[PDB]
């Protein structure tokens, strides 16, 4: 998990202080999850439409048998014994055409569902390479947030993917500069952003705030101060200094 | 042709109704980059998204930090270029009205 | 439209009569059809509520009253056709819903931008759906937004993978065990051939789905007897061997909550 | 009449279409939860979104 | 009837082809315009920003 | 001529496949061989190079 | 023609080669094409001390 964090651009270290909060997170939010299930019927929406659209082509294609499309009755038993060979074979045939005609558009109409089923099914396969056998920088593609991991879960004629994944909670207002001009010279932070309450300049991870003191390992030189727009007046502590005189 | 039982015209969403939905998208993306696509939309100036995004193809901070107003002038005039190449061919849009 | 000297009759680019002259004055007059149009029924579930609202498709509301009635069951049919609570939309037109002037997330799609719902004693009310909740991020060229917490968030996706493998044999189908019928349909060449064909590959599409969708490990992976994850729990997704089925507690719900094909 | 259920067959299918429709309209542009605006004041350090 | 029938097949054919088309922007929205594609030639032609 | 509406409706459903396998092909074309794809088990078996 | 240095990979932003712009890993009789320059150590100049 302190891995996968580093996917989203989050350090080790949060994870690794945190630790139990994130875990109880999980566990929280997969105890909700199967209580969503539980307590709401639409959840399997889509698989139990599937079903219900199979079963009702079934019904509507034998119901068909039904019908006598033009004939005297829709019972071939019937017709054959009463009706002669020379009428029968046309009675017979019109129920012929009608039956034919029906089990054509139910043929059609399962092949159509099953393009669309197979393109749900290479969806969720690519979904399974993609989030549960890896982590996804694909946005919305294994769920809403920074993705983090994913679990399969096999169900009637179908797959369910919980995607965990990590979400900003709180976010904190702060000055932010481009660079930091020293000593004639601007520093861009390495991996991070520049930031600053009222009073002091910190360099901090984008996606968390762990403000930290803006030291020469944080930052890198490039150019003067007087191209960069925004650059922000600031000393650049160089720890060689105070281990090298002592 | 609505005169043998063709009624036609249920759109659910009004057209200004997806442009609202545009705007708001290009809003987002403007003042909070990709943040807001995936949780609480936090601000950040666009310069710095953009070098945020340089970062993201593999160029540092500086290159944009530096050439901040060439970079400016380019978008704006590509943006321009696609308004006129747009107003100026009509098969643009040949896919829509196929 | 001035039709010239000779020109009686006028047809549209369907080539359908749509104007003609009046025999006795020399003037036009157009054609078109009165009201065709559909009536859909937007009610909340039988549960909460037996009110309901009636929607006429592209129709105006002074129509309605004359649209199929004066032959209903009186007493219940002419509250829904007419009274109160008339509203008109691009969609047509609403009898039994209130007109609202609030904007609220949509919960029955009318159409064009108006939705219906059964909150308010209670009563349907029609208003215009709600894109969502206004906001304004607080953009400056020199302020930035840092988060200083997180959340882990689990979600669901479900996405159906196959459908139950039906064959239909076509000649039992169109024919019964009868003889005469069946020597009728050779004569039609080889549609049985083919439907049975196409069934078959959808068939193995479905087996095809099935094993891409879930058949991704080649190794048969086991969780140590021992499940300790640093505190994370996995007991809600992992299989229990207790039940007969070793299938976890979320896969056990997912199967019940899902519902005689045979017959 | 005596053709059996086709009309309902075709009307179903029509109507799955245009809820389709609606469907793709809504999954592709109500990706946003909220309806975020732009500052009124358009500085967005020299980039143009007029 | 057969007319009809023809019509509706290929209205559901088109329909098909809208719902991949409709798909495929989707997932274009969620991935170029929420965020950055390291996918290349997805969102358009070059490095995406 | 139901024969060739059956023909045609076939067809149809075929060329929409092909067209989703071509649309693939495309885009592994795109992600595989104009560059290096991050997606698991889409450029092969392993850690796609 | 003289010279040696590193820059970014999209960009030609050349830099004078240090230790911080570049990890040691073995010695070089290994690696085919290695040539020979100066790898400088910020550290130097502050050898006065």
């Amino acid at each position: 998990m302190a891995y996968r964090f580093n996917g989203i651009g989050v350090t080790q270290n949060v994870l690794y202080e945190n630790q139990k909060l994130i875990a109880n997170q999980f566990n929280s939010a997969i105890g909700k999850i199967q209580d969503s299930l539980s307590s709401t019927a639409s959840a399997l929406g889509k698989l139990q439409d599937v079903v219900n659209q199979n079963a009702q082509a079934l019904n509507t294609l034998v119901k068909q048998l039904s019908s006598n499309f033009g004939a005297i009755s829709s019972v071939l038993n019937d017709i054959l014994s009463r009706l002669d060979p020379p009428e029968a074979e046309v009675q017979i045939d019109r129920l012929i055409t009608g039956r034919l005609q029906s089990l054509q558009t139910y043929v059609t109409q399962q092949l159509i569902r099953a393009a669309e089923i197979r393109a749900s099914a290479n969806l969720a396969a690519t979904k399974m390479s993609e989030c549960v056998l890896g982590q996804s920088k694909r946005v919305d593609f294994c769920g809403k947030g920074y993705h983090l991991m994913s679990f399969p879960q096999s169900a009637p004629h179908g797959v369910v993917f919980l995607h965990v994944t990590y979400v900003p909670a709180q976010e904190k207002n702060f000055t932010t500069a481009p660079a930091i001009c020293h000593d004639g010279k601007a520093h861009f932070p390495r991996e991070g952003v520049f930031v600053s309450n009222g009073t002091h300049w910190f360099v901090t991870q984008r996606n968390f705030y762990e403000p930290q003191i803006i030291t020469t390992d944080n930052t890198f030189v490039s150019g003067n101060c007087d191209v960069v727009i925004g650059i922000v007046n600031n000393t650049v502590y160089d720890p060689l200094q105070p281990e090298l005189d002592s | 042709q609505k005169f043998n039982g063709l009624t036609v015209l249920p759109p659910l969403l009004t057209d200004e109704m997806i442009a609202q939905y545009t705007s708001a998208l290009l809003a987002g993306t403007i003042t909070s980059g990709w943040t807001f696509g995936a949780g609480a939309a936090l601000q950040i100036p666009f310069a710095m998204q953009m070098a945020y995004r340089f970062n993201g193809i593999g160029v540092t901070q500086n290159v944009l930090y530096e050439n901040q107003k060439l970079i400016a002038n380019q978008f704006n005039s590509a943006i321009g270029k696609i308004q006129d190449s747009l107003s100026s061919t009509a098969s643009a849009l040949g896919k829509l009205q196929d | 439209k001035k039709f010239l000297p000779f020109q009686q009759f006028g047809r549209d680019i369907a080539d359908t009569t749509d104007a003609v002259r009046d025999p006795q004055t020399l003037e036009i007059l157009d054609i078109t059809p009165c009201s065709f149009g559909g009536v859909s029924v937007i009610t909340p579930g039988t549960n909460t509520s037996n009110q309901v609202a009636v929607l006429y498709q592209d129709v105006n509301c002074t129509e309605v009253p004359v649209a199929i009635h004066a032959d209903q069951l009186t007493p219940t049919w002419r509250v829904y056709s007419t009274g109160s609570n008339v509203f008109q939309t691009r969609a047509g037109c609403l009898i039994g819903a209130e007109h609202v002037n609030n904007s609220y997330e949509c919960d029955i799609p009318i159409g064009a931008g108006i939705c219906a719902s059964y909150q308010t004693s209670q009563s349907i009310i029609a208003y215009t759906m709600s894109l969502g909740a206004e906001n304004s991020v607080a953009y400056s060229n020199n302020s930035i937004a840092i988060p200083t917490n997180f959340t882990i968030s689990v979600t669901t996706e479900i996405l159906p993978v196959s459908m139950t493998k039906t064959s239909v044999d076509c000649t039992m189908y169109i024919c019964g065990d009868s003889t005469e019928c069946s020597n009728l349909l050779l004569q039609y060449g080889s549609f049985c051939t083919q439907l049975n064909r196409a069934l078959t590959g959808i068939a193995v599409e479905q087996d095809k789905n099935t094993q891409e969708v879930f058949a991704q490990v080649k190794q048969i992976y086991k969780t140590p007897p021992i499940k300790d994850f640093g505190g994370f729990n996995f007991s809600q997704i992992l299989p229990d061997p207790s039940k007969p089925s070793k299938r976890s507690f979320i896969e056990d719900l997912l199967f019940n909550k899902v519902t005689l094909i045979c017959a």
